[PDB]
RNA sequence: UUUACUGCAGCCUGUCGUUGGGUUGUGGUUCUGGAUGUACAGUGUAGGUAGGAGGCAUCGAAGCGGGUGCGCCAGCAUUCGUGGAGCCGUCCUUGGGACACUACCCUUCCGGGACUACGACCCUAACUCUGAGAAGAGGACCCCGAUAGGUGGGCAGUUUG
RNA sequence: CAUCUCAGUAGGAGCGGGAAAAGAAAUCAAUUGAGAUGCCGUAAGUAACGGCGAGUGAAACCGGCACAGUUCAAACCGAA
């Protein structure tokens, strides 16, 4: 065989809690926990993950990491008149993942770049982290770029806020085609939110 | 009241009149793969579950004799509008 | 309002994750030294059920010490030794099983070595509190996420013909 | 009246353009076929759900409008 290190990056990222990542994730959580919500970062952890998720070493892509609570949509129990059905809250989750959290919060910490997508990177007991890619439309290296000169267009902005990332297709339904997709594409608000 | 163990009875199948044992009917396990079992675990959530919050009723004063007749012939048993009593024997 | 109905918060508690390293106590995981197997007597221990018979030996076959496997201080393997012939059975010790050194997986044997679920204790290194920090105190507990049961007019919606 | 309905409605928060979203099958079919997406008609108050009560409620096929296909990650080269 002639496999690329890529290949390797992944092999020891396919089981990380049983090969040196799981040590790794020992000492590197006790540096992300010190850490706040939004960190930049020179280099993404997974570089081939990165690099199949459109990763690229160039001017205008940046590379940070998220911080995200774990647990389901932390509510608050009403206090005015419900049904039975509509009192209860605590075992509601919401229909907000944890990816689209972190994406959205990355998104909100750098307004003049677009989110591209994101990966999971490690978690904890309370945490979860995500590495989100992004991309400054006003950069010319990027402009000459034709392979992300399509983010300079003005229906590219705002992306994660408006679901257009791989995870927010995944939530919004539209991960696959045919039975069960009835209700989501186009849109979730097109079929009343009927979907999902 | 009591009913004789065996008798001799009109057999449904084997369309003649033959000895038949009498035997008291128990009531059997409600399945869990049934549909309405499986509708009830799918209602199943926070709040009030409708008709699967319902307690069971009461009951009548007297329940019926539920017996099923096996032909002794051809072994196979057929169950009939029973009586109702409070209490029931069989004659041996 | 409540020991009306049905729920929901809060709280109590089990389990999973967070969550690591040691010491022992508990189950078998896995296998070395023996196939250790024996109503009746045995020349002889069914050398597992077996080609219902057929191979070894002074270059090894025994009557002995607390008898190294075992056991009825018998007897098979020749070992620390010294004593100077255990055959297979068509004389089957009139058979619970009747027996050739022939790849022993099998009720034992206790190196149980190695992973495992529960429980007890210890360590710090995660994690928590204090401090500006050195550091101090706790510590895989607690908090927290999820799940399971309880308690629950604290709160919600109703009913009370 | 509690599941249900009202209804993902009302209302809220975020993003955002002249449109937006979707978009080139890990699809739909059924014995063998079709061939991106969207929208309209139909399927149809059908299948399905439901104190199987009240009610809620598709999609595919098919007929149309308009039609459009492609770019990365990797393999090979190695700053070209």
């Amino acid at each position: 065989m002639v496999k690329s290190f890529y290949g390797y990056v992944r092999d020891a990222w396919k089981n990380p809690d049983e090969t040196y990542v799981n040590e790794l994730r020992w000492e590197r959580l006790q540096v992300w926990r010190k850490q706040g919500s939004v960190t930049r970062i020179e280099r993404p952890t997974r570089i081939d993950r990165a690099r199949s998720l459109g990763y690229k070493a160039k001017q205008g892509i940046v590379v940070v990491r998220v911080n995200v609570r774990r647990g389901g949509l932390g509510h608050v129990r009403p206090n005015r008149g419900r049904r039975t059905q509509k009192m209860g809250k605590n075992k509601v989750s919401g229909g907000m993942s944890i990816q689209r959290i972190a994406e959205v919060r990355a998104d909100r910490r750098y307004p003049n770049l677009e989110v591209l997508n994101s990966y999971w990177v490690g978690e904890d007991g309370k945490h979860k982290w995500f590495e989100v890619i992004l991309v400054d439309p006003h950069h010319p290296v990027i402009k000459s770029d034709k392979n992300l000169n399509w983010v300079c267009d003005p229906s590219s902005r705002g992306r994660a806020t408006r679901g257009k990332t791989s995870a927010g297709r995944k939530g919004r339904g539209m991960a696959t085609r045919g039975k069960g997709t009835e209700k989501t594409r186009p849109s979730i608000r097109a079929y009343k939110s009927r979907g999902k | 009241m009591k009913i004789p163990k065996r008798f001799r009875t009109y057999c449904p199948f084997c369309k003649t009149h033959n000895e038949v044992v009498v035997e008291r009917v128990k009531k059997g396990q409600a399945s869990s793969m049934t549909h309405i079992a499986r509708q009830k675990k799918r209602q199943e959530g926070i709040g009030n579950s409708g008709k699967f919050s319902k307690v069971p009723g009461g009951d009548k004063p007297t329940k019926r004799i539920w017996l099923r007749y096996r032909c002794t012939v051809c072994k196979k048993a057929h169950q009939r509008p029973c009586f109702r009593a409070k209490k029931f024997e069989f004659k041996e």
